[PDB]
């Protein structure tokens, strides 16, 4: 009988217990997270769009408890690679054989120049769902017609690549029916982004895109990229140095793994952390596996489909470890949907396979890819039912 | 090379654990016949089949790919999903089922021991049933002459009206 500690219960660490724990029973699997109630990030943008609730994001941890998973609501302060000891903020010591670290992103608020953390409760990120979805809500909600609401996203890698503009297109369906006289400014770090054609065919056909009436405009970087703000009198600037006042600003900043990948030693000067790739074990302290937002795993994207799919290589490489047997031959899938309105959905997705010396994930050639350019409004219309379809099965699959 | 199960469960994300996916659109693929499923991917590998998602995922995989994962869903035990239905129409979809689609999809197509090559109607989502006869209708993907005729056949005789019946049947066996 053998010993896990999952640190984060989010969708990489959730599933990775889960997944080691049906595998072989005999495991013992302590999940170690903070927070009594997780709440997805993927389908906010449906709560701050209005055309869902708040309370359907949360996910309980009854599921895995009935697995076997012992879940303990505490943070990880600290992990001792060499004693194999997991240290918590309540004092508490957890000895491990393997331990699996998912512990999502830390945002870099103050590399914008006015932000902080604190202050995110004045101009919210919502790049971690719960309270700030609602706040971003209910500054919407609150918003005067003809107000802007601005979208800064960070430079790449950060989490979720087409998040940002999914969000823009769910602020502008809001708006369309209830604000018509505002209008949401994108203001980018980055030259394109995520599925960039298909959101402006969409964009000029639901919003007015590149018209003076326009719902949505977009500002390439990097000259738009937001780099000051001033929380009190509602503006941002810009790196080109243009001033943009607004009634709503969501300021997505900068990001790398989260603060406990950092302190115990597992990142590298990108600020993410190296994995080999078939096992998702750390590269620098051995013993500990990486998965979820805080690894490099390029090119999947940082998503919840790419979580939930290297925590099941994760989870059959230390089941297999832990018994002495060798690992077997990874598969790895993504895919991430955006709705841009109730009857237009888009998605890109990748299958991937091990490169042939084991060293680097691929997307399998000739396959993958996006909604095309040109797709139809049968498409279009199916998309979104299958986006809600893949929301209920993956968070039943993570959790359940 | 990966396992059945390595292949497989990233199906999960889209058609829930073990194949019985939690709706409201996509299909429940657990305990599909193996001839069914590996034909199926095929066909949206090379494209016979138009889709809005599987020919991007199909394309990422081998034919063995394939029959590992008919082997992986075949074992599984597929469940009729809880969802809405029409009891009004009930039993006049039974009576349009009897008619015109049973022969083929026997006892509405369940996965019956001593059935082969069955295509699963009884309690599979209702959304994915009307998508796939829009499917059939408008030919992007191929039927044999046998059901074709009696879908025309069944539409010439009771319109729309006797699809919702059959939806509403199909949905009501869980
Ligand atoms: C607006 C938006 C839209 C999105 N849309 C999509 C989508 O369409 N498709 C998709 O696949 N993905 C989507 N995502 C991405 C998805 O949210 C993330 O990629 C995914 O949740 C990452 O999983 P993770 O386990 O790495 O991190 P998380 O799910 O964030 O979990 C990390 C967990 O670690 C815990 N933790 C952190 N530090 C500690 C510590 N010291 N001790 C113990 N626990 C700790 C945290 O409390 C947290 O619960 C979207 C995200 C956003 C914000
Ligand atoms: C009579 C009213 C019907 C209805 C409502 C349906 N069928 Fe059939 N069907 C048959 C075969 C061989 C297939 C496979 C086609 C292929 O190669 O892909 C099908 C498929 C369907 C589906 C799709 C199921 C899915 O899981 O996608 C549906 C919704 C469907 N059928 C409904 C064979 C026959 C027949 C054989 C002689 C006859 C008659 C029918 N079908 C009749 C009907
Ligand atoms: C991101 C979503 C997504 C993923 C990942 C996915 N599917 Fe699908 N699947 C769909 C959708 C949607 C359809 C309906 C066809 C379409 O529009 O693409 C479908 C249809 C199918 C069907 C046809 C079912 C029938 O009744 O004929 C099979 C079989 C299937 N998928 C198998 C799989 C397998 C096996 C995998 C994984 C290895 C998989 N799919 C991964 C979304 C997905």
């Amino acid at each position: 009988g053998r010993k896990v500690v999952v640190v984060g219960g989010g969708t990489g660490g959730a599933t990775a217990a889960k997944y080691i724990k049906l595998a072989d029973p005999s495991i013992e699997v302590t999940l170690i997270e903070p927070n009594e109630t997780y709440y997805t990030c993927y389908m906010s943008n449906e709560v701050i769009g209005g055309d869902r609730e708040l309370a359907s994001l949360r996910v309980g941890y009854d599921g895995l408890r009935a697995h076997g998973i012992q879940v303990v609501h505490d943070s990880a302060l600290g992990i001792d690679p060499d004693k194999k000891l997991v240290k918590t903020a309540g004092g508490a010591e957890f000895a491990y054989d393997r331990c699996v670290v998912a512990p999502g992103i830390d945002l870099l608020y103050d590399k914008i120049e006015g932000y902080s953390e604190a202050l995110a409760a004045k101009l919210p990120h919502a790049w971690k769902a719960g309270e700030q979805t609602a706040l971003l809500r209910r500054q919407l909600e609150s918003m005067d017609d003809g107000g802007v609401v601005i979208i800064a996203p960070p430079a790449p890698p950060f989490r979720c690549p087409p998040g940002p503009y999914e969000r823009a297109s769910q602020i502008a369906h809001y708006l369309k029916a209830h604000k018509s006289k505002s209008k949401v400014i994108i203001l980018d770090n980055s030259q394109t982004f995520s599925k960039q054609a298909q959101f402006t065919k969409g964009w000029e056909r639901l919003y007015g895109f590149g018209t003076e009436n326009a719902l949505i405009e977009w500002h390439p970087g990097p000259d738009a990229a937001v780099v000051k703000t001033d929380t009190e009198a509602m503006t941002v600037e810009t790196s080109f140095g243009e001033t943009f006042k607004a009634a709503v600003i969501n300021l997505i900043p900068p990001q790398r793994a989260g603060k406990i990948a950092q302190s115990a030693s597992l990142t590298n000067d990108s600020g993410w952390c190296p994995v080999d790739i078939r096992t998702f074990e750390s590269s620098l302290q051995p013993g500990i596996h990486v998965i979820g937002d805080a690894c490099n795993a390029a090119p999947m994207p940082k998503s919840a489909y790419s979580a939930n799919s290297q925590a099941k290589v994760a989870a059959a490489a230390v089941v297999a470890l832990l018994k002495g047997e060798e690992p077997g031959t990874p598969s790895y899938l993504n895919t991430c949907y955006s709705i841009l309105a109730p009857g237009y959905g888009i998605s890109i997705a990748a299958v991937y396979r091990p490169n042939a010396e084991g060293k680097a994930i691929e997307a399998v050639p000739d396959s993958g890819g996006i909604t095309p350019v040109d797709a139809p409004d049968w498409v279009l219309e199916r998309e979104v039912q299958y986006a809600h379809s893949w929301y209920n099965n993956i968070v039943h699959d993570t959790f359940g | 090379e990966p396992t059945a199960e390595m292949l497989a469960n990233n199906c999960a994300g889209c058609h829930g654990t073990r194949g019985n996916s939690a709706g409201p659109a996509s299909p429940s693929i657990a305990q599909m016949d193996p001839a069914v499923f590996v034909e199926v991917m095929e066909q949206f590998k090379s494209g016979e089949i138009q889709s809005t998602i599987m020919g991007r995922i199909a394309k990422g995989y081998s034919t063995a790919d394939f029959q590992k994962m008919a082997e992986y869903f075949k074992q599984q035990t597929y469940q009729p999903v809880k969802q809405s239905f029409d009891k009004a129409l009930v039993a006049k979809g039974t009576k349009l089922h009897d008619k015109y689609c049973e022969k083929c999809h026997v006892e509405s197509g369940k996965p019956l021991a001593d059935q082969d090559e069955y295509h699963i109607l009884a309690g599979q989502w209702t959304p994915y049933l009307r998508y796939a006869i829009e499917d059939f209708r408008a030919e992007r993907r191929p039927m044999e002459k046998k059901m074709a005729s009696k879908l025309k056949e069944l539409l010439k005789a009771e319109g729309e009206d006797g699809l919702d019946a059959l939806f509403a049947f199909y949905a009501s066996q869980q």
